């Protein structure tokens, strides 16, 4: 998991 | 699979909310921009009226990137646009939230200042300077928001390690900054102006109907119930390895759905007075 | 109020002594008005929009 | 008591710098375009600078651009020119025009006495042929201006305009839109003319009506006037 | 005492039977005959976005592309019909205006309401601005319409029942025109400008001559106030705007009605009265905030002209019959074609 | 497309609105108050508190009003009131002397009839001034109230007296759920008047406000 996907920011 | 059909009712949330985004906020733009004589409030309107399409519009990037399993076919220069624009549009309209109620705070604690002292504008000015400051709070977007291709998994990321110490202080800093001027300071200020009026419509009685009341505490609950989740799921998200993945994979899609409900639904929370009269009027 | 009702009397007497003419013969001048004037209308028959002053 | 009047003129050494002003007096300054126009020691005259009312929009002569300065202070009821680098080409007469633009105005319609500067030692074309004409009082003269370009706009309006400077003395607007007759103009003057030709006619002619007759244009910037047709006997 | 009053019933009773004895056919059967005008769809070709109050008065220039409008945010406005553009924009000492006008020439504006003065602009000035001219002062009731003969002579309506003719160089009433007995709300100057119609509260309109100053005629026949009144641009027959959501037309030399323009589903006061060019078309606005466009010669209501959204408080058409400009007490003015 | 002229046309324009868009703004920060009475019912004495139509102007607390007196209007008030459709509030002067100075009281309550009642002034506020005061006391204790209201079933004592007046003055308001009637009783001239103005406008412009902002 690579931080700041899933989401806009 | 749980998971998948989970992410397709998402993206069909997604879709929804973003089709109602587009349509309340043009209606909104096309009455400020003609109907409505331009005076103090009507600034706040529009101009929160254009931070919302203008994010709904950038949306289906995002909405098309979950289409797939989140499966980004953009490149590194779309994420920075695409996040970029959605972050700033979103801080735009928390600042513009929070900017209305103190309007409307001091509507009805200083009526006096208030008629002598509210013109357009000094609305003018506080709008500009609140692009400004979500411009300067949503930059980072630009900075880290890379993307990696991964066993053939291309996705868009927000790399704060600049493909690690340095990395990790980074992540913290703009994630935790984001918390406390998107989510803290504004919903303080809202509740704070909005408890305050309806303390001054109880000590003196103007009130005369429940819609107020019902208008100031909806206006609370879903600022703190549409921005909290996506700004917890971001505040946790420093140590991710302490938690199942299943929480991010999840939550995140959620809390993204519940913010751009948020976005699609302050409209008609907001212009819905003697505006939506005058269109029924014509 | 007798210098009021003189007055009156005296302004209905110049009402009754003026001159009328037939309604038929009115109502036939306005028409005849109406049909000489037609074509000097823009609003009656709308004048196309290369001399419409307002466009757009 | 409309007068403008102004000052700063003089003798100056080339390569320098000098201000012009125009002290406004009788009128409602801040509603009116003003213009500067210059007219060289023997020659005809020449647009120079025009700053709109509110000071909103400014324009040039190429050949002053960059150099010169136009602009106005409003409460004071002045106008004032910035003139740096002044060339040999720069000695001339400066004149302080006021034009206000609405639906059926007059522009130019009041000009200054004007100032004297001394320097120490595309563009439509509007063209007067007749240098001169010798005319006898009582008799009927026209002057034929001709233009490089139609000054006819698409809006009705040809953009010619017709001044006289009687002799020793600053330019008058006779005609405004090539056939309006400006206030205080005798009847005796009329203007006609179609696309890119144009004619002033002075019906019985008699004195004080001698003196050299400009046609400028007011379709595009710049504007630009005519050679002069003199009038004499 | 009693006998002058049966001597004034007595001439009534003669006048509206020999009135009576002149009609013999109506102007419906006369013009059962021609076609109908048809269908009138006018589509709005300039909405004029100034005003910042309900607009009370508009009037047009002689040269149909200039008009003057007045509302209460104290403020006249002249526009340029074909840009949009304001030429002017004139501050009113009084913001209480409820009339306008135009001066033929295009020299001079007027303008009046609830402070009882006509006050006159000098459009054309030397030193650029618009100033007042002249302050007619006089009255005793508010200004409900003037209108200019020349650039030297204005007749105006008060609320005070009496009509003046004033003589603006002097500011002296050169003539009062004195015999209606409620407010008098309207005016309108005939063609050739030798005499003119006023409308008032008592539900009659008087004709009278500028010449001499004596009514010559009375019109009655409306059933509550006249807001509104306008000459047949023959100069031979006028149509009444009446609260009582009727449109009457009134002939001078058959002397009384000849038809009248209301219906059923009608029920709002007309504010504005005008004709177009030909004296086909009769336009009134109304209180439905929308103005409505009759066949003046068959009654039949050919068009509606619904763009505003407040009530339509007036109306005027153009002198080459171009155009029909409504303001209304939204702040916009629009023209139609 | 446009000229030079005609550009400058447009550029002049433009000034004229903003000049008007700045006027406006500062036009609407006037409070607009209507002064109504059925005569000279103390009207004149407030006016010294605070042609056809009379404005007077002031200032209390940095807030600044318009009064506008119709009293010389002499005409038809149905043809020029709509004219004050959007004033902030209404003061209405009644001279609670006149109960028995003939039937004037009877013809002030049918005026407030007339204007609460209005079609133009349904959430317009108003401020009902009971002019007069010490006289009434004074003239109370003499001549009963019974003149004015036959079933008036109370003694000839000012204190419940004026209270009935008042009483049978806000029974007159048929809306009671849009507008409000702030009484005051008025004889000390103590610049208590302009005061009690000054807090129904507060209360008025609040209410404005949250119609404004949609809350509401
Ligand atoms: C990174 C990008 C998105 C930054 C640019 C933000 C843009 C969209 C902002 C910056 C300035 C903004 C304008 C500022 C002023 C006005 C007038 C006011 O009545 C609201 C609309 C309008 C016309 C705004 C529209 C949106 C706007 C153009
Ligand atoms: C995030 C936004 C809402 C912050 C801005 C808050 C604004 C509305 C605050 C900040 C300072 C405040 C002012 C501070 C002091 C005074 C003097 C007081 O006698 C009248 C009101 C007045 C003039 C206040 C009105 C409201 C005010 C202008
Ligand atoms: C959470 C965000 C919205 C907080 C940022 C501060 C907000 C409330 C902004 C919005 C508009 C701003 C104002 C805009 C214009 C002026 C002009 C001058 O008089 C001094 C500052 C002042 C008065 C600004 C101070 C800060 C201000 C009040
Ligand atoms: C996805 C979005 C649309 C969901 C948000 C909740 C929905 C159902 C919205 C749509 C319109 C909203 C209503 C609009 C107006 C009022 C006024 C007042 O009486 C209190 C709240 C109330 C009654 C709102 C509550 C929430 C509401 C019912
Ligand atoms: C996407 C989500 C956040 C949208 C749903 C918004 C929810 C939180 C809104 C919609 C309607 C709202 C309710 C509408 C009316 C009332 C009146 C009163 O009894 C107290 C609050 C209460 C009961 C509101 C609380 C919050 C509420 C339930």
């Amino acid at each position: 998991y690579f931080p700041g996907q899933f989401a806009f920011s | 699979l749980e998971a998948r059909v989970t992410r397709i009712f998402l993206v069909v949330v997604y879709s929804i909310v973003c089709f109602l985004g587009i349509l309340g906020n043009g209606l909104v733009i096309i009455i400020a921009t003609f109907k409505m004589k331009k005076t103090v409030n009507m600034v706040w309107f529009l101009n929160l009226a254009v931070a919302d399409f203008l994010f709904n519009v950038f949306l289906p990037i995002h909405i098309t990137y979950a289409a797939m399993d989140y499966h980004w076919v953009f490149g590194t220069a779309m994420c920075k646009i695409s996040n970029f624009l959605l972050i700033h549009n979103m801080f735009t309209s928390v600042f513009l939230l929070t900017i209305i109620s103190s309007d409307r705070c001091i509507s009805v604690l200083l009526p006096v200042w208030s008629q002598n002292h509210r013109s357009v504008r000094l609305a003018y000015m506080a709008c500009m300077v609140i692009w400004v400051l979500a411009f300067f709070l949503s930059s980072p977007s630009l900075v880290f928001r890379d993307t990696a291709n991964l066993h053939g998994k291309i996705s868009c990321f927000n790399n704060f390690s600049l493909s690690d110490p340095v990395g990790y202080s980074r992540h913290m800093v703009v994630t935790v900054t984001r918390f406390l001027c998107g989510f803290l300071v504004p919903v303080l200020i809202i509740t704070a102006c909005y408890l305050t009026i309806v303390c001054k419509l109880q000590r003196n009685r103007l009130a005369k109907t429940k819609k107020p009341f019902k208008i100031i505490v909806t206006i609370i609950i879903t600022f703190f119930l549409c921005w909290c989740p996506y700004h917890t799921l971001n505040l946790l998200e420093l140590h991710h390895t302490a938690m199942p993945g299943s929480v991010f994979s999840l939550g995140l899609p959620l809390a993204t759905a519940l913010a751009i409900a948020n976005s699609c639904m302050n409209p008609i929370l907001y212009v819905f007075m003697g505006q939506d009269f005058k269109k029924f009027k014509v | 109020s007798i210098a009021q009702a003189r007055k009156l009397v005296e302004q209905l007497k110049m009402e009754a002594n003026i001159d009328r003419i037939k309604v038929s013969k009115a109502a036939a001048d306005l028409m005849a008005y109406c049909e000489a004037h037609a074509k000097e209308d823009p609003l009656l028959t709308p004048v196309p929009a290369s001399e419409n002053p307002f466009r757009e | 008591d409309v007068q403008l009047v102004e000052s700063g003129g003089g003798l100056v050494q080339p390569g320098g710098s000098r201000k012009l002003s125009c002290s406004a007096s009788g009128f409602a300054f801040s509603s009116f375009g003003m213009h500067w126009v210059r007219q060289a020691p023997e020659k005809g005259l020449e647009w120079v600078a025009y700053i709109s009312s509110g000071s909103g929009t400014i324009y040039y002569a190429d050949t002053v651009k960059g150099r010169f300065t136009i602009s106005r202070d409003d409460p004071k009821n002045t106008l004032f020119l910035q003139m740096t680098s002044l060339r040999s080409e720069d000695t001339a007469m400066y004149y302080c025009v006021r034009s206000i633009y609405y639906y059926g105005s007059s522009p130019f319609d009041f000009w200054g006495q004007g100032t004297t500067l001394t320097v120490s030692s595309s563009d439509i074309v509007m063209t007067q042929a007749t240098s001169s004409v010798p005319v006898t009082p009582g008799e009927s003269v026209s002057i034929s201006c001709r233009s490089s370009k139609s000054l006819l706009h698409s809006n009705g309006n040809t953009y010619l305009y017709w001044f006289l400077q009687r002799p020793g003395q600053s330019p008058q607007l006779l005609i405004y839109r090539m056939s309006n007759l400006a206030s205080g103009v005798p009847d005796r003057f009329s203007g006609s003319g179609s696309g890119t030709a144009f004619t002033l006619t002075i019906s019985r002619l008699e004195a004080e009506d001698v003196g050299v007759y400009y046609c400028m244009q007011h379709l595009e910037y710049p504007l630009t006037f005519g050679a002069g047709t003199k009038l004499e006997l | 005492l009693d006998q002058l009053r049966q001597e004034a019933e007595q001439l009534k009773n003669q006048i509206r039977d020999a009135r009576k004895a002149c009609a013999d056919a109506t102007l419906s059967q006369i013009t059962n005959n021609i076609d109908p005008v048809g269908r009138i769809q006018m589509r709005t070709r300039r909405t004029l976005r100034g005003h910042l109050a309900k607009i009370y008065a508009m009037h047009w220039g002689t040269d149909s592309r200039l008009l003057v409008s007045a509302s209460q945010d104290g403020k006249l406005i002249i526009w340029d019909s074909y840009t949009t553009n304001k030429v002017h924009a004139i501050p009113l000492r009084s913001s209480w205006v409820m009339t306008c006008a135009y001066a033929p020439s295009g020299n001079y504006v007027a303008c009046g309401g609830l402070d009882n003065i006509c006050s006159i602009y000098n459009l054309k000035t030397r030193e650029g601005n618009v100033r007042v001219s002249r302050e007619l002062a006089g009255h005793t009731g508010y200004l409900s319409c003037c209108r200019f003969l020349d650039d030297n002579q204005i007749v105006t309506s008060s609320g005070d029942t009496t009509c003046a003719l004033w003589d603006i160089e002097t500011g002296q009433q050169t003539t009062t025109f004195t015999g209606h007995t409620g407010d008098v709300m309207s005016l309108s100057l005939a063609p050739d400008t030798r005499l003119f119609v006023s409308g008032a509260c008592d539900a009659s309109a008087k004709l009278w001559d500028v010449r001499e100053g004596m009514c010559r005629q009375t019109f009655t026949g409306h059933e509550s106030d006249i807001n509104a009144i306008c000459f047949f641009p023959n100069g031979n027959a006028f149509a009444t705007g009446s609260d009582d959501a009727t449109c009457r037309l009134f002939d001078l030399r058959a002397d009384q009605e000849l038809m009248t323009y209301s219906h059923d589903n009608i029920i709002c006061g007309i504010t504005s009265v005008s004709f177009s060019k030909s004296g086909r078309l009769l336009l009134a606005g109304y209180d439905d905030f929308n103005c409505n466009v009759w066949d003046a010669l068959k009654a039949d209501r050919a068009g509606v002209l619904a763009g505003h959204d407040n009530r339509v408080s007036c109306l005027g058409v153009t002198d080459d019959g171009m155009a029909v400009a409504t303001g209304s007490w939204d702040s916009f003015l629009k023209i139609w074609n | 497309t446009l000229s030079a002229e005609d550009k400058a046309a447009v550029e002049r324009s433009k000034m004229i609105d903003r000049n008007l868009r700045e006027d406006g703004e500062k036009a609407a920060r006037e409070v607009k108050l209507l002064l109504l009475g059925a005569g000279e019912s103390g009207k004149s004495t407030i006016v010294k508190q605070m042609t056809g139509i009379v404005e007077t102007h002031f200032t209390f607390k940095d807030l600044h009003f318009k009064m506008f007196d119709v009293g010389a209007q002499r005409s038809e008030r149905k043809k020029w009131i709509h004219c004050f459709e959007g004033v902030t509030a209404i003061i209405f002067c009644v001279a609670l002397s006149d109960y028995d100075l003939v039937n004037r009281m009877h013809e002030s309550m049918k005026l407030f009839d007339s204007i609460c009642n209005n079609k133009w002034f349904t959430d317009t506020s108003i401020i009902l001034f009971l002019n007069k005061k010490d006289l009434f006391e004074e003239k109370i204790k003499k001549s009963p109230l019974t003149i004015c209201y036959p079933e008036y079933a109370g003694s000839n004592t000012y204190e419940e007296a004026a209270a009935y007046i008042q009483c049978q003055f806000e029974d007159l308001n048929k809306r009671k759920d849009t507008k409000e009637i702030y009484t005051h009783f008025t004889c000390s001239t103590d610049t208590k008047n302009v005061q009690f103005v000054f807090d129904a406008v507060t209360d008025v412009i609040i209410k404005n406000n949250l119609k404004d902002c949609g809350l509401f």
